[PDB]
């Protein structure tokens, strides 16, 4: 299929086949844990075209996280898929699954870079305007926890991935450090206490960056 | 249709021939050669400067076609055309019938090239001359038309993945040449890389094949020799 | 001028090839090094103010503890445990995580990176030796030229 | 993930989360829109059929000469022929 | 000119000589030679 | 008289083929020895005039420092630092790129080099392990006779 007409072999694997409840083939291989089939260059090919959404594919790394970092000035100078347009190229560049990941990656290296200097700055004598924020940060992270937890393929997928058991080990970790400074905050031994989970916390935090 | 400019009307009916298989070619949907001469951004005569009627009609002559090709090997590429041998007036001439074939040849054999077809290809490349430097020429044309922009295109894949295919195999031809005169006579071997050809502005093969980036070539124990 | 000898010319290519597994065992050995340096950071100095002393002290044992230079015996001064065994009888509980911490870390970049990177190193060797000959013979040329 | 995942980062992802979570009120309770999509039509879905079926003929039929063109297969296929050459020997001597 | 000229036709007569002694195709020109076989003793076979 | 051994025998024959790779080693190593010896150095000891302990100290430390053996706090004595953190609170602030110069150094060496010997013995090994053999047989008429 690929040999003869790429574009209609990727039309293929994106049918939506009735038999398994409107899902495509790629997604029926996934499940029916065919290696070959999602290592093979077609399939490849398909899952790099969903990668980049609306987009090129010659677009590197640095070009994607420029324009996110200046939306307004690298954005109109590229070639890709004045209300009508703009505002049609940002929801084309904001809508692929790679902008969404590079995102991630950068929120959660702030996360990573944030969370290591609370832990390495000396803790004051009521909550800080950081823990505060690192606060809202984390429930914010257990609420998606929650959200992916429910929307995915059962609770067993869930928690066979590592990343997301390592998400759990942080935010635990974080909650248990907080509270146990936020129980005595003028409390010298209490901070001391706090810093050593946190330590348990910086490491797995930089260990989850390797997703 | 009879033309004004005088480099056109020269030409003779093989070359017609020729700019007629690039057109029939090129009517045919998602060919990469109509795409390829619309990228290059060239005249009727092939130069680099940007009427209608004349662009279009005769878009696929053989001139302009070897100007693309010429940008596409090197910065050095010319080949130089004499289209007045066809005359009835060399006919005395003891030689001409083997330089107007090998001409003719080299002509089908660039086109060959472009349509990647290979057997044809390797057929125009014996029955002209040169062997060596075109088997090269052809290595470089189709790595460099495999990496281009006009190829990139969902139905191109198979065609391109066929090109670096057929760009080893030449690569393969000009090294197996090179050791056969090796084998037969390497002072004679040495003097033929050492020889300077004019078509690519009197500079000897070993630099011609460093030009087409052709590693086997250089690698070769004939090559290293005259290296050496 | 290496190059024109047939032993040291491929070496150096093959030297140039190696400096890409040498940066992806420097991409993966940051994780640990940055994680273990600001925990046994924070762990060792706890109530002091961010400088940029404390930024050198995440910096500098840790990079430095993976080559076999183990500053226990400076570790242990800076803890302030008075113990004949060293990280006992300390002020604070909490620093003496600092060499179950390090237990780790060495764990993680000598025995698994280190030996992780010979593998790669050999495996590299084995499938570009031909190619940086090649590469060599091009080389050659060039030098020539 | 990343498809299904929300565009906003960490600390900016509740947003997301109230946004969502009011979308899902209004459909359980206030039920004032709904949900549109696009179905693929009969012709576009015969021709992926008539394609898919296509490619496994010409897949089968090139295996199935790439087969014949192995070198255990042209072996048999040579012995099983000179086995039927001997059979047409003995009725030719027979004939004689 | 001349001297390349014949070394590129000594290449192809060897590297076509050097092809028809590969086991792949000495198989094969075997095979469609006892297919050719059987063709003649069709015509031995009806003229008896 | 080892050679007289199946087991010990081909491996001295083996030794001396692998002092190929060893020289090859010494000659990549000298380059940054050299290189890191004179800046580290010159860095260390400014306005001293030239004698031959500085080119003992261009070599005794960096030849010593690939076998894991960091001279850093005699190094961090040397640069007249006084601060609790180590290259820090120095009377010249250019004798504070030691490590960082040290850094970069035993990462070529340790990271790069040794592990690059490691896969060019390992491809040696393969290589002339039944030459040796063959070597070693010639050798066993040479010793009879
Ligand atoms: C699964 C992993 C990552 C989590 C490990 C649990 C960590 C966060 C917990 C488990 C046991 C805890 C320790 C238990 C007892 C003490 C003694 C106290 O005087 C100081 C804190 C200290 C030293 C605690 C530090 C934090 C600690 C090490
Ligand atoms: C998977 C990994 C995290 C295993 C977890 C083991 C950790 C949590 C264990 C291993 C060694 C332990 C330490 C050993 C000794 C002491 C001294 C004691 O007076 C306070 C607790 C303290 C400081 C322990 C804290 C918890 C500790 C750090
Ligand atoms: C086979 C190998 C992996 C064995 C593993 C060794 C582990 C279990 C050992 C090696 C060094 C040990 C640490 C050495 C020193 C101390 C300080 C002491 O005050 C509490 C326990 C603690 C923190 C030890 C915990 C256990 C430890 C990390
Ligand atoms: C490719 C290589 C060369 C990277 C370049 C990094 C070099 C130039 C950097 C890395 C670490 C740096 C040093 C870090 C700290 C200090 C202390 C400061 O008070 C003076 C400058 C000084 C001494 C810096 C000089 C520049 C330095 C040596
Ligand atoms: C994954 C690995 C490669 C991380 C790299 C570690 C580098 C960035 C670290 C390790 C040791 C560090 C040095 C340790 C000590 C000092 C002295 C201080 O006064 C200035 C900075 C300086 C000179 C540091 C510069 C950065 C440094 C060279
Ligand atoms: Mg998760
Ligand atoms: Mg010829």
């Amino acid at each position: 299929c690929h040999g003869s007409d790429s574009h209609m072999a990727s039309e293929m694997l994106h049918s939506k086949n009735d038999m398994f409840n409107k899902k495509n083939a790629i997604n029926i291989a996934y499940d029916a844990k065919s290696l070959a089939f999602l290592s093979h260059p077609a399939t490849q090919s398909v899952i790099n075209a969903d990668w980049y959404g609306h987009l090129k594919s010659v677009t590197s790394f640095w070009a994607v996280l420029f324009a996110f970092f200046f939306p307004f000035f690298v954005l109109p100078f590229i070639n890709f898929s004045g209300a009508h347009r703009l505002r049609r190229k940002f929801a084309k560049f904001y809508s692929a699954p790679y902008t969404r990941f590079i995102s991630d990656l950068l929120s959660h290296f702030v996360l990573c870079v944030v969370t290591s200097y609370f832990v390495l700055d000396k803790l004051e004598d009521t909550i800080s305007a950081i823990e505060w924020i690192l606060l809202v940060w984390f429930v914010a992270l257990l609420l998606e926890e929650l959200r992916q937890m429910i929307f995915c393929d059962g609770i067993a997928e869930y928690i066979s991935d590592t990343w997301n058991r390592l998400d759990l080990i942080m935010i635990t970790l974080f909650f248990v450090g907080f509270f146990t400074h936020a129980s005595d905050p003028s409390n010298q031994d209490s901070k001391v206490v706090s810093k050593g989970i946190h330590a348990f916390l910086v490491v797995v935090l930089w260990l989850r960056f390797m997703r | 249709a009879k033309t004004n400019i005088t480099a056109l009307d020269e030409l003779p009916s093989f070359a017609l021939a020729i700019e007629e298989l690039y057109k029939r070619e090129a009517k045919k949907p998602h060919s990469h050669v109509q795409r390829l001469v619309s990228l290059s951004n060239t005249d009727v005569l092939g130069r680099h400067y940007r009427g209608r009627d004349l662009a279009n009609t005769r878009a696929y002559n053989v001139l302009r076609m070897d100007q693309i090709f010429a940008r596409l090997v090197s910065k050095d590429f010319s080949v130089n055309r004499d289209f007045t041998i066809y005359d009835s007036k060399y006919d005395k001439v003891p030689g001409i019938q083997f330089r107007r074939t090998a001409q003719a040849s080299h002509m089908l054999f660039l086109w060959a090239i472009c349509l990647d077809r290979f057997r044809m290809a390797r057929h125009f490349w014996l029955i002209g001359d040169q062997s060596i430097i075109n088997a090269l020429v052809a290595s470089r044309i189709l790595e460099r038309l495999s990496t281009h922009r006009a190829l990139q295109g969902p139905h191109l894949a198979e065609e391109r993945a066929k090109m670096q295919h057929n760009a080893k195999k030449f690569e393969e031809l000009a090294v197996g040449v090179l050791g056969e005169c090796h084998g037969s006579d390497s002072h004679m071997a040495s003097e033929m890389l050492h020889s300077k050809n004019d078509m690519f502005n009197k500079k000897n093969a070993i630099n011609i094949a460093y030009d087409a980036k052709s590693l086997a070539f250089l690698s070769h124990p004939a090559t290293q020799s005259v290296i050496n | 001028y290496y190059a024109l000898s047939k032993n040291l010319g491929p070496k150096l290519i093959m030297m140039m090839e190696m400096m890409k597994d040498v940066s992806t065992f420097v991409f993966l050995l940051l994780i640990f090094l940055i994680g273990y340096g600001v925990a046994a950071q924070s762990l060792l100095s706890p109530d002091e103010d961010f400088s940029s002393r404390t930024f050198i002290g995440v910096l500098f044992r840790p990079y430095f503890q993976i080559y076999g230079e183990l500053f226990l015996d400076d570790l242990n001064s800076e803890a302030n445990c008075l113990g004949d065994t060293p990280f006992t009888e300390c002020s604070r509980e909490t620093v003496r995580m600092v060499p179950f911490f390090l237990a780790v870390y060495i764990l993680g970049s000598n025995v698994l990176l280190v030996n992780l990177l010979i593998a790669m190193f050999n495996d590299t060797y084995m499938k570009v030796q031909e190619a940086a000959e090649d590469l060599w013979r091009k080389q050659n040329y060039e030098l020539c030229a | 993930e990343y498809k299904d995942r929300p565009f906003l980062p960490a600390p900016f992802i509740l947003l997301a989360h109230v946004h969502m979570l009011f979308m899902r009120l209004l459909r359980l309770c206030g039920v004032h829109t709904q949900e549109h999509e696009k179905i693929q039509d009969d012709e576009t879905k015969r021709k992926i059929t008539t394609f898919e079926e296509l490619n496994t003929d010409k897949f089968l039929r090139r295996w199935e000469r790439e087969r014949q063109e192995m070198l255990e297969a042209r072996v048999k296929m040579t012995n099983d022929n000179v086995v039927q050459a001997m059979g047409m020997m003995d009725q030719l001597l027979e004939h004689m």
